[PDB]
């Protein structure tokens, strides 16, 4: 289920933002789906809080750091 | 006292209380014996 | 339009009924 | 025992210089030390070229000279 | 020689700190508990489903209090597009100025919450339409999850404790869990959906002061 | 209070005695060995639950177990 | 109506011998799913896991609630 | 803004009811709860 | 009772602690004909004396993992006690005053199930009673 | 070093303000730095973009056995 | 040197320049927790003004009232309030709990309080000392302005 | 490998056909296998001897509309 | 169901709900004046600390001084005062008087307090009590919009 999960939210973040042929060309390969999917879109989520600000995924880029302690601490 | 302390940090950072954390500009925690030994090795030069 | 000042006085009341019946519950269940 | 250690050194030493010789060795035979030691600063330090064969000769970048 | 667990005397002579632990993950497991007999088993079983269902419906009735109290239903209804729901309000007193105005979101006077949850797009569907709906339903949540923590007391007084052939009636259960549970609640939805949600998605305001006089159909009852 | 049950598979080696750190086990005499010994454990109060006897038999699917039960301050050995 | 104890044990077919339902020996399953409450508790697992996946396959292709599919996080 | 205010009815109550819940009810409910699980049969 | 010289040891960390004093304690007793050193079960190492020897250790398996190694020193006529704190010495090992490990008689089969391991009852059999699957009276 | 005497290091004086969090070792470090691996396929840096994902799978693959 | 704990061997300590000085012995035993002919009252009495004294330091000036003065010297004392009465709750929660036949054993030193009628009287104590020492570091702290005049020779 | 190695043109790509008639037989005439609910003159789309797919011309509006995502282009 | 008084028919009371419920006795039987396994100081440092809280109460907001906010917490502290120095006087001279030769009966619950020193030390807990918890809500009260702003995030 981060499997199917990673995949329902990859193709239809490529829906919403239009952007059909970016999971059309690159989830055929484990890079896409590392570049475009996870590094992409965890740019506006660690952004959360940076050192000019705090916007409203302040608290969403503080639990997205939360579990990976708890995933650590496992 | 290491790692709680980037605990501290991060949920003043997310909280916006940037000066309630270990920062340069809140509470400032200064190598104070580490910026001493970087003062003897250019005054015996 | 949301609701009253009373509205919420009268949800904390009602829900005292819940409050003590899940302790006669769990009393019952004997723990 | 200690004439086993004494004895496994040696075959540790001369794994040693045979790795010691292929680093010598490709700086002789497969690098730009010629053209590094005339301009240091624009020339990239290189050995151990690629082979052309699956396509991995992309690998193979330019270091500069050539 | 400890009085916890009181289900298993193994585990209470215990002198170490597994008692503690290994008394939350063994106190459900009803099989294994010290002293039970198989008439004794299912009474119990029965009487936490109860205890189960009471928590069903007050976590609902969480969710109806806390959009009919702090929500943004009657403002979300009229433009369920560009607005975004309301989850309840937030009282961290430990935030700074520059989360109190990053939280005041979604049109709030306070700090909020956007519902990721659905469940405003779930009561728009099925015919409410203002914050007192939500308070009379979550108000009777409330006492539907009191008539189920009644009953469960009930289900373990003597004289009212089922026996072991009540519960080993599979054809009996069987009958009223397809004919009643499953085929009576989806004929009574079909009831709210007929007379309630399709009229309120036509304008019209059916409620229970309006449902027995105005029929759902011209040609109607007959 | 473990359970250190033996069963009648036993070949009177007496591997299992020689293996307990606590002295659970022994060895009494019997008829259906040609040692005309079996084991026996008196002191089960006493085991520590550690399976080095479980280890050490022979037969196969061993002649003795060691039931993990009800553990005490000696069948979990604590010095505190 | 029918007698879920007589399902389990019969072994005629309009006049043939059959071992049981499908050819298949399905004598004295009747007393060995009501007695366990652990074959009942499996059995409402597997079919509550079907109907939550079922549940999720469903309610994003065809949706059924007023404007959830213009709500992309919901 | 730069405090808690809440636009909605009774708004002085989580103003009670979250230090309640949170730092002052728990360990009184730590103490009940750690005055039967440490208590003795005879 | 119990009587003998403690060996020569300098003190430890890993000896007895407030278990010792309060709920039980264990003593081992043998007698050397020489003066040798030997490892602790607390930790480090002691010089045994030529008389009888006496040490207190704090629970059994540290007696039996000392009496393993006297018995590679050859002294083999080790007695291990364990005294409760009201003072009743009891004597546990050798119980009999022969080993465990070499048979005597009068003993008892204590413990013993007279089937196979693997035709011990399933657990379904045992359900809502009181014994478990390997007590089982049946063979 | 350009023709005045300032200087304008690789982050930009990244280290002082951002190493303080470890939200900002994630983002201003992991994430930020890590744009030279992940855009490392087509080109001549190809086979460190591969060591990259590569070695996520031997972790993983530890998990296993541990 | 380092010899063995009291004499024996056997026991798991050591009496070592630490713990068997003769003045880190005379400081340990002389403490109130340890001092030979007190009541559990004044014991803990001792014991708690020594603790409500220091505890309001560290949130008056590090804490999130630092940067005003009034208020910096509530939220010191609130703070010492509440670890002083979840610490004296815990010691009658420890009471209670731990004297119901096992009085620390029966059957011995460095923890001299095995009565719970001592214990019961060590509660009292701590409390009203960690809030008489919580209130007397907060009388000279929101008065600092007019005790640093008199320790300066201001006030003529 | 083939991504990284510069041939993107090398990659093998299954077009996975056994589910993209499953689209094509309710209604998908996106593909083109043009049977079964995706050829009008069929059996199953027309129901021949009554005539009473009262859903069916509301359903291929959703099917073949590229909005929604019943039946995503796969 | 309403048994007689701990199976005694002859006795003056009912097994009832209300005094004899597994609840209801155990609220009652572990409140400070009933608790088992404390000292009398201790009863009563607890039972005056929760007196002492809300009798600064009624005063300074329906008494004559509730029109200013510094003079109203002085009038509800004095008020809280004068109640607990009156009624802790009250039960010293309870037990001057009633422990001559009848201490409560020598010859028995709902008054476990029958010694005359486990009263003098009763006496003593009841008045510190009183007056911490008289000036704990006189400390929370004189500083209310300091704790306003801490208590809604206005210190930042
Ligand atoms: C008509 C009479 C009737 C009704 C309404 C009920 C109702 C109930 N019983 Mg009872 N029961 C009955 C008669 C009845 N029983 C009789 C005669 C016996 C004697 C044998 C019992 C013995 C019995 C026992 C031992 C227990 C119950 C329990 C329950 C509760 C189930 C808990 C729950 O949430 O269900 C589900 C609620 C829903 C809204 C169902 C929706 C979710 C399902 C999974 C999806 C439905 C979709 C459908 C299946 C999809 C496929 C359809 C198909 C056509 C394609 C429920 C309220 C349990 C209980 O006590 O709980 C308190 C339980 O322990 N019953
Ligand atoms: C006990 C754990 C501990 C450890 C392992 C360290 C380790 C370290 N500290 Mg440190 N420190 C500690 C506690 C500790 N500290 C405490 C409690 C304080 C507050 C007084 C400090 C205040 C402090 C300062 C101001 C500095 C260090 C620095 C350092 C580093 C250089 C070594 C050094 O001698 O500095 C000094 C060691 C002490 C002052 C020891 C404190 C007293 C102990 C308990 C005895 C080093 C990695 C220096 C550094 O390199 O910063 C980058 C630096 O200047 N520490
Ligand atoms: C550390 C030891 C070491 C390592 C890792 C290598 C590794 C390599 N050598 Mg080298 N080599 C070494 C020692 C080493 N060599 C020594 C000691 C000598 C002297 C005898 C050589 C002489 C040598 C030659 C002549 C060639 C290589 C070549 C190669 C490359 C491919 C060889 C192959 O297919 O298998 C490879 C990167 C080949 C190469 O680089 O292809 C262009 C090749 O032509 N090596
Ligand atoms: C398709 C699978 C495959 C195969 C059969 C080869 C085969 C080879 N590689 Mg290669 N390689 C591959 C994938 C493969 N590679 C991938 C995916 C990468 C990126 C991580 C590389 C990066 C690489 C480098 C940098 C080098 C080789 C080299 C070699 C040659 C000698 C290897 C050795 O010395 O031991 C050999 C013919 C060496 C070579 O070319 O010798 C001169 C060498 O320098 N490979
Ligand atoms: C010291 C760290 C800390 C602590 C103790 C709390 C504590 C709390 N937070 Mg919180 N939060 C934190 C950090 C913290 N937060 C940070 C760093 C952010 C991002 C700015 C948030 C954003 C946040 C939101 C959005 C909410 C809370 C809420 C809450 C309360 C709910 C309890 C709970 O969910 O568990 C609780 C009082 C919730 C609340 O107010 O309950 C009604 C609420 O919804 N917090
Ligand atoms: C169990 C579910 C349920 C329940 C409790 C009801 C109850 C009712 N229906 Mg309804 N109905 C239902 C399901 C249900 N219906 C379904 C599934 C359909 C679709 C076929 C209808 C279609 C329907 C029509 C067309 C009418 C009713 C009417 C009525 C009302 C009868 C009038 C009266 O005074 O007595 C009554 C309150 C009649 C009415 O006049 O409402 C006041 C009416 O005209 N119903
Ligand atoms: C179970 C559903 C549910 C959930 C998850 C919540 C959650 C929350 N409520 Mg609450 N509440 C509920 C039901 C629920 N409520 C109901 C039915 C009422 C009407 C009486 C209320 C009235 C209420 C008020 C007045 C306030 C909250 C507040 C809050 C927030 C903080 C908690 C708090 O301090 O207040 C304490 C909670 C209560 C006083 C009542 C909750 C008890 C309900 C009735 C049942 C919950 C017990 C549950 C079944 C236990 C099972 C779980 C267990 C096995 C682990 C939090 C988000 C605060 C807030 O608004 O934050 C900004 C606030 O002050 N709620
Ligand atoms: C990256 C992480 C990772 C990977 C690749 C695997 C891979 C595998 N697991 Mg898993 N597993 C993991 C993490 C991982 N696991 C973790 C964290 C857990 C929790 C403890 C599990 C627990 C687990 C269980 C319980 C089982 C597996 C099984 C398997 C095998 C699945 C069958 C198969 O052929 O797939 C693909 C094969 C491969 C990926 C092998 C790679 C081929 C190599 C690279 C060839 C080249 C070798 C050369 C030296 C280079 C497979 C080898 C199952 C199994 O063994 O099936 C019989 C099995 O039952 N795993
Ligand atoms: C180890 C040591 C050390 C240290 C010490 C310390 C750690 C310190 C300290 C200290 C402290 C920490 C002190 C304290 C104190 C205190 C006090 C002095 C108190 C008080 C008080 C009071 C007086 C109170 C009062 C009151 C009351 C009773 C109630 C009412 C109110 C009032 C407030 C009035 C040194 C090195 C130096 C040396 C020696 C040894
Ligand atoms: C019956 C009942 C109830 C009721 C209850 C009540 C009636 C209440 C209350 C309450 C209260 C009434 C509480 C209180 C409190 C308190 C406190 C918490 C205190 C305190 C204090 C302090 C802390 C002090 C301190 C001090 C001192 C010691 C001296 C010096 C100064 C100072 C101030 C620092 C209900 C229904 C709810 C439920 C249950 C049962
Ligand atoms: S259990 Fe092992 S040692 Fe004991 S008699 Fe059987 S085979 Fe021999
Ligand atoms: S569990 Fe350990 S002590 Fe017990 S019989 Fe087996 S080896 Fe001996
Ligand atoms: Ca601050
Ligand atoms: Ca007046």
């Amino acid at each position: 289920l981060g499997w199917v999960t990673f995949y329902w939210h990859w193709k239809h973040l490529s829906i919403w933002q239009g952007n059909v042929a970016q999971f059309n060309e690159s989830s055929t390969y484990l890079m896409g789906w590392f570049r475009d999917y996870l590094w992409a879109n965890s740019a506006q989520l660690i952004n959360g809080y940076n050192p000019y600000g705090t916007n409203n995924l302040a608290v969403w880029a503080w639990m997205f750091l939360f579990g990976h302690l708890a995933w650590a601490v496992s | 006292h290491s790692f709680a302390m980037y605990c501290h940090n991060d949920t003043m950072r997310a909280f916006g209380r940037p000066q309630d954390m270990f920062s340069d500009t809140g509470i400032q925690l200064q190598p104070v014996f580490a910026q001493w030994l970087q003062h003897i090795h250019t005054m015996t030069i | 339009m949301s609701i009253s000042d009373t509205q919420v006085y009268i949800a904390l009341v009602v829900a005292l009924v819940p409050g003590f019946l899940a302790w006669r519950l769990a009393t019952e269940l004997y723990k | 025992i200690s004439r086993k250690i004494f004895a496994a050194h040696f075959g540790h030493l001369a794994v040693v210089f045979i790795w010691l010789s292929g680093m010598y060795f490709h700086g002789a035979r497969f690098s730009n030390f010629e053209a590094w030691m005339a301009n240091p600063t624009g020339i990239k330090p290189s050995a151990q070229v690629v082979w052309p064969i699956f396509g991995q000769e992309i690998l193979n970048g330019d270091m500069g000279g050539g | 020689a400890t009085k916890f667990p009181k289900f298993s005397q193994d585990l209470a002579n215990d002198p170490t700190t597994r008692r503690i632990f290994y008394a939350i993950a063994t106190a459900h497991d009803f099989e294994s508990h010290d002293g039970m007999t198989e008439e004794n088993l299912y009474q119990r079983i029965f009487a936490s489903h109860f205890g189960h269902l009471a928590i069903i419906f007050l976590w609902a009735s969480g969710i109806l209090f806390h959009v009919a109290w702090q929500g943004n239903f009657e403002v979300w209804i009229k433009d369920p597009v560009h607005v975004r729901p309301i989850a309840h309000a937030i009282w961290d007193a430990q935030f700074g100025p520059g989360a109190i105005k990053a939280f005041t979101q979604a049109g709030a006077r306070n700090p909020v919450d956007i519902c990721y949850s659905g469940v405003y797009h779930w009561w728009y569907t099925i015919g409410l339409r203002t914050n007192t709906e939500l308070y009379v339903g979550a108000l009777f949540l409330i006492l539907l999850a009191a008539v189920f923590l009644f009953a469960g007391w009930l289900h373990l007084q003597p004289r009212y404790r089922p026996n072991l052939g009540w519960f080993k009636n599979s054809e009996a259960r069987l009958n009223h869990h397809l004919a009643g549970l499953f085929g009576v609640s989806s004929l009574a939805w079909a009831g709210h959906l007929v007379h309630v949600a399709i009229p309120e998605s036509r304008g019209q305001h059916v409620g229970w002061d309006n449902f027995l006089s105005t029929p759902p159909h011209p040609a109607g009852l007959w | 209070s473990h359970t250190v049950k033996i069963y009648d598979t036993c070949i009177g080696c007496t591997q299992c005695v020689r293996a307990c750190p606590t002295d659970v086990l022994e060895m009494v005499p019997w008829d259906g060995c040609r040692a005309g010994q079996i084991a026996s454990s008196p002191r089960t109060e006493d085991c520590v639950g550690c399976k080095r006897c479980e280890t050490a038999c022979p037969t196969d699917f061993l002649s003795i177990r060691v039931y993990l039960g009800a553990e005490t301050t000696r069948s979990m050995g604590l010095a505190y | 109506g029918h007698s879920i104890k007589e399902m389990m044990d019969s072994k005629t077919f309009f006049g043939r011998k059959v071992e049981g339902p499908f050819n298949l020996p399905h004598q004295g399953l009747y007393e060995t799913v009501n007695n366990s409450l652990h074959f009942q508790l499996s059995l409402a697992l597997a079919c509550l896991g079907v109907a939550s996946s079922l549940t999720a396959q469903h309610m994003y292709s065809m949706p059924p609630y007023a404007f959830i599919a213009k709500d992309f996080t919901t | 803004m730069t405090q808690l205010t809440g636009d909605y009815a009774a708004s002085w109550l989580p103003w009670i009811m979250i230090p309640l819940v949170f730092y002052i009810l728990p360990f009184p409910v730590f103490a009940i709860l750690f005055l039967w699980i440490q208590k003795e049969a005879s | 009772t119990l009587s003998g010289q403690t060996p020569i040891f300098g003190g430890s960390t890993g000896g007895l602690l407030k278990k010792a004093e309060v709920e039980e304690k264990y003593a081992i007793t043998w007698t050397s004909p020489k003066e040798q050193v030997f490892e602790m079960p607390t930790g480090g190492a002691a010089i045994m004396r030529q008389g009888q020897n006496l040490l207190y250790l704090a629970r059994k398996e540290q007696c039996i993992a000392l009496g393993g190694q006297l018995r590679k020193f050859k002294i083999t006529d080790y007695k291990i006690y364990r005294i409760y704190p009201n003072g009743e010495t009891v004597y546990i090992h050798p119980a009999d005053g022969v080993f465990p490990e070499k048979v005597n008689q009068g003993r008892e089969k204590v413990r013993y199930n007279d089937r196979r391991i693997g035709q011990n009852p399933s657990p379904s059999k045992v359900k809502f009673s009181g014994i478990a699957t390997y007590d089982a009276p049946n063979s | 070093v350009g023709a005045d005497g300032v200087v304008t290091h690789i982050t930009g004086g990244n280290f002082a303000t951002s190493s303080i969090t470890n939200n900002g070792w994630l983002r201003d470090f992991l994430w930020a730095q890590s744009t030279q691996v992940i855009t490392s396929y087509n080109t001549s840096l190809s086979a460190y973009g591969l060591m990259f994902l590569g070695g996520h799978f031997i972790f993983g693959f530890s998990l296993m056995f541990l | 040197i380092i010899k063995p704990f009291k004499g024996d061997p056997c026991l798991g300590n050591l009496s070592t320049p630490i713990n068997d000085s003769p003045l880190a012995k005379a400081f340990i035993n002389n403490l109130p927790a340890y001092r030979k002919g007190l009541t559990p009252f004044m014991r803990g009495l001792e014991i708690g003004m020594a603790h409500g004294y220091f505890l309001v330091g560290p949130e008056v000036v590090i804490g999130p009232l630092r940067e005003s003065a009034h208020g910096a010297n509530l939220s010191g004392l609130i703070t010492a309030i509440y670890i002083a009465v979840s610490a004296c709750l815990g010691i009658s929660i420890f009471a209670i709990t731990t004297f119901q036949g096992n009085p620390k054993g029966s059957y011995d030193s460095l923890r001299p309080l095995r009565t719970r009628e001592e214990w019961s009287q060590l509660n009292g104590g701590i409390f009203l000392g960690a809030m008489g020492g919580a209130i007397f570091a907060y009388l000279l702290l929101e008065n600092f302005d007019a005790l640093d005049a008199i320790l300066r020779g201001a006030v003529n | 490998v083939e991504v990284a190695f510069g041939a993107a043109d090398k990659q093998i790509l299954i077009e996975p056909v056994f589910a993209q008639f499953i689209q094509s037989a309710n209604g998908k005439i996106l593909y083109g296998f043009h049977t079964l609910l995706s050829n009008p003159d069929s059996i199953a789309f027309t129901a021949w001897p009554n005539h009473a797919n009262v859903w069916l011309p509301g359903w291929l509006d959703a099917i073949n509309n590229g909005t929604n995502s019943l039946f995503l282009t796969i």
